């Protein structure tokens, strides 16, 4: 599932700029 | 027609009132830009209670003496602002806060430098983060996620119209205050510029593709970003996503998006119109300007002077736990603050 692809990216935390 | 007359006079009238409140609002605004204030408090007083977050400065929540008004303090130390060559950003971060004024965007209500340091002194929201809302619950009902489009849609109206691109939209940035409504907050990477500029800046998940492929850009990035925004609040996670910012942009750049099977098509078809690869087709950035996104089938309950006006029931209020809610963050060493007179002409006009 697309959610658990975006589980499984490491990017569910706080995004960093630049 | 789409429209009989009563509905477009209606529609005309309104347009035309948005603009008499652009030309007052930009002149308001020049104003302040051309001679913005400086050294309007002190650090004395205050109250330091509570360092929030920590390179280039700190944030501690403040407590004003006379008024016994809780605000944001932005402390940053002069000497690492010019190491890590932030001048510039800093200079016009401040000088920006101190010259826009609307509803939805957090407002600078004292700056000052001594020694040391540079002060920015912000209102202080105990809301809190949409990201940290959003990621809690899930993802927003379409009315939900509506309502603050509709804050974002304004706010970049207003800042569009005195040549401000803002360039770091994400919940990361978005505040949800005591009425439910949003405040803008972080403008470090906003730019007046009347054509392109071509600065390679903001987050991965929310970069236009004419950012990614190097060409010059337009405040047309900021409606992708609004497109990124409003996918992300239904979805629960963005669009373009990967386990490496290389592989987002990608993404971005492909032409292609996918849809959760529950939204709506008003919703995916205001997406399509917005992540528009295409800038001859991207809505915000066509001949009707902002308007064929006011006026999107998506949008067609919303009301948008009564948004203005603050006077629709937000869909959420964050648990009001007093004007010094602390309990909501992270604990920080409460590193002190001292001042012994550098990096002067640097920030003159601080």
């Amino acid at each position: 599932t697309t959610y658990a692809d975006f589980i499984a990216s490491g990017r569910t935390g706080k995004r960093n700029a630049i | 027609g789409h429209m009989g007359n009563a509905a477009a006079a209606k529609k005309g009238s309104e347009q035309e009132s948005v603009k008499e409140f652009l030309a007052k609002a930009k002149e308001e605004f020049l104003k302040k830009w051309e001679s913005p204030s400086q050294n309007t408090a002190q650090l004395d007083h205050f109250d330091r209670i509570k360092t929030l977050g920590t390179s280039f400065g700190r944030v501690m929540l403040v407590k004003h003496k006379e008024t016994g008004n809780h605000y944001a303090m932005k402390i940053l130390d002069k000497q690492k602002v010019v190491k890590l060559k932030q001048i510039e950003h800093t200079l016009n971060e401040k000088r920006i806060l101190q010259a826009v004024n609307f509803p939805f965007l957090v407002k600078l209500e004292f700056s000052f430098k001594d020694n040391s340091n540079l002060y920015m002194v912000m209102e202080y929201v105990p809301g809190g983060e949409m990201f940290s809302h959003l990621r809690r619950i899930g993802r927003f009902s379409e009315p939900h996620a509506r309502f603050y489009a509709a804050q974002i849609v304004l706010t970049f109206e207003y800042l569009h119209s005195l040549d401000l691109i803002y360039r770091d939209l994400k919940p990361e940035n978005l505040l949800i205050d005591q009425q439910g409504y949003i405040q803008v907050t972080d403008f470090g990477f906003a730019k007046r510029v009347k054509g392109r500029t071509w600065t390679l800046c903001g987050t991965p998940e929310y970069l236009a593709p004419e950012i990614i492929l190097s060409k010059g850009y337009n405040k047309a990035v900021d409606w992708w970003a609004l497109g990124v925004l409003i996918y992300e609040m239904a979805a629960g996670y963005p669009p373009f996503f990967a386990d490496q910012p290389i592989q987002i942009y990608e993404k971005i750049v492909s032409g292609k998006v996918r849809f959760p099977s529950h939204f709506s098509s008003d919703l995916k078809d205001l997406l399509r119109n917005l992540l528009q690869v295409d800038l001859t087709k991207r809505f915000g950035n066509l001949k009707n300007g902002v308007n064929d996104i006011k006026n999107h089938k998506w949008f067609a309950t919303t009301d948008w002077i009564a948004i203005y006006q603050r006077k629709v029931e937000a869909p959420f209020i964050p648990k009001f736990k007093g004007p010094g809610d602390t309990s909501n963050f992270d604990d920080y060493e409460e590193e002190e603050i001292r001042v012994s007179e550098k990096c002067g002409k640097e920030f003159t006009e601080f």
